[PDB]
Parts: structure tokens; C-alpha cells; sequence
């Protein structure tokens, strides 16, 4: 549900 | 004034910068909707929700608490070394203290489709866990904020947790000194306390914390009654609100303040 904002930016659900 | 640099981390209102209580000093858009969220710059230590606990997952699809349901990868609740795993290819975050490393941990899950909104966070000195907070708000007085045997190992993280905390935020309790107002080469008393009784310095760093800087009335900018001189042997909890500039030495009492550690002394 969330995007990790600092690189690399990865989609957890 | 030879007390300045070392009373700098007693500016609340400076090096803090929003409410202790109830922080929600900055406010962030989330897909065109306005949300108030915490912005301290120092950590809270011993802050925890009373509900009437608040670090169980929140209900997802109404029992749960106020931290972020389970993920894959989990990355809440989260270990000091799961963190430090995590980012071990980014140095400029894989050595961070525990306390700014689990902020900088829940400011990194973004929620929208590139927006400021940044999760709170609770760390866990027992277990060494970081809990990101999904839910940001602290009272609805329903729950209220508040300093307790049981949260003595938690501590209240916002989005703004600076990585030098341990050098301009207070911590331990000051044993042997009393706060004071620097003025003409000697360190007076503060002219007016107010005096709240209390029967051990926790509970005059609990009453402090009640009192101290609030968003929500039950943007303070930092300001109010976050300062206590608590006089161990007539058990007073005196409680201020203007910042101290200097220290007297009392063995009769303790300097604590709100966002200080409610047993730690130094």
C-alpha cells in the first residue's frame, strides 16, 4: 500500500 | 551568561519547536486533503495512547490499535537490526541512532501517489522495536496521551526527529540542580511556579508532561509549562513555563522537563 520514498524506491502492497 | 551553550537543549521552544503533549505542529496534504501531523523535533520519551494498548496493528477492513497493519516485507513493527539490514546499502541511513533511524524509517512510506505526509513513530527500548504509528492523532478525550509505568520505554517519534538529538534535546533529569533565570552574573530562582504536589519524580514528569505544549486543546509552536523543578524532600512538583537559562545547585531537588525520561538522572 505504501512507496519508499529514498532510493531504490520499492512498492510494498 | 557561561550557562548558554550547555542550557541550549532546555530552549524547548527552539529546539523542539511544536507541541509535547499533543504534537501536531505542521500540516500535510494527503490526494487534496489537509491532515494535521506531529513535527517535534525532539523525542518523547516515556509518551504513550492511553485507550480506554495503542501499538497493536490498526484494524484493517474496530480492536486494533494505532500502528500500521502487517506488510510483506513486515517493516512495522520493525527490529534495530531488521532496520539496519534494511538499509545497509544506504549509508547515509544504516547508522543512524535507534530513535532517528525509526523516524526516518516511518517517513519513508509514502501513502499518496510526492507528498510531505509522514507517519509518527514509536520506539521501543524493551525489544528494541519500531512501531509506525498509522494513526496520528494522540487524544479524543476515546484516548489521551499521557506518561505511564507501562510507556517508561516507549518513545514518541515525529517526521522531524533531529540525528543530533542526544546533543541539543533533553533526556536525563538533572539530580542536584534546580532551574534558573540568569541575571547579573548569578543564577535566581524562577520568581513564579506553579506548585503541583507529587510523590516521586515520575509523577512530577508526568504532571509536567500534562501541562507541557499542546496542538489540541483538551499550534503551540513549542510554548508552555514544559519545565519542572521538583523538590524531592517537600515533594513539589514546581512547574513553569518560561525557559531556565542556568542551573543552582540544590541536593533537595531534580530538573525535569516533559520531554525527559521520567526515571533517568544524570
Amino acid at each position: 500500500c505504501w512507496t519508499t520514498r529514498m532510493s531504490p524506491p520499492m512498492q510494498i502492497p | 551568561n557561561p550557562w548558554t551553550e550547555y542550557m541550549a537543549k532546555y530552549d524547548i521552544e527552539e529546539v523542539h519547536g511544536s507541541g509535547i503533549r499533543v504534537d501536531l505542529g505542521e500540516d500535510a496534504e494527503v490526494a487534496g486533503t489537509q491532515y494535521r501531523l506531529p513535527s517535534g523535533k525532539c523525542p518523547v520519551f516515556g509518551k504513550g495512547i492511553i485507550i480506554e494498548t495503542f501499538l497493536k496493528p490498526v484494524a484493517t477492513g474496530k480492536d486494533g490499535g494505532f500502528a500500521f497493519p502487517p506488510t510483506n516485507p513486515l517493516i512495522s513493527p520493525m527490529t534495530l537490526n531488521g532496520m539496519r539490514d534494511f538499509y545497509k546499502n544506504n549509508e547515509y541511513v544504516k547508522n543512524l541512532d535507534e530513535l532517528t533511524l525509526c523516524s526516518r524509517h516511518a517517513g519513508n512510506m509514502n501513502p499518496d501517489n510526492n507528498s510531505n505526509y509522514k507517519y509518527p513513530a514509536v520506539y521501543d527500548y524493551n525489544d528494541k522495536k519500531c512501531h509506525i504509528l498509522y494513526i496520528a492523532a494522540q487524544e479524543n478525550n476515546c484516548f489521551r496521551p499521557a506518561k505511564d509505568k507501562l510507556f517508561e520505554n516507549y518513545t514518541y517519534l515525529s517526521k522531524n526527529v533531529v540525528d543530533n538529538w542526544e546533543e541539543v534535546c533533553p533526556r536525563k533529569n538533572l539530580e542536584n540542580a534546580k532551574f534558573g533565570l540568569w541575571v547579573d552574573g548569578n543564577c535566581e530562582d524562577i520568581p513564579h511556579v506553579n506548585e503541583f504536589s507529587a510523590n516521586d519524580l515520575f509523577e512530577c514528569n508526568k504532571l509536567v508532561f500534562e501541562l507541557s505544549a499542546s496542538d489540541q486543546p483538551k499550534k503551540s509552536h513549542g510554548k508552555g509549562y514544559n519545565w519542572g523543578n521538583y523538590n524531592r524532600e517537600t515533594q513539589k512538583c514546581e512547574i513553569f513555563n518560561v525557559k531556565p537559562t542556568c542551573l543552582i545547585n540544590n541536593s533537595s531537588y531534580i530538573a525535569t522537563t516533559a520531554l525527559s525520561h521520567p526515571i533517568e538522572v544524570e
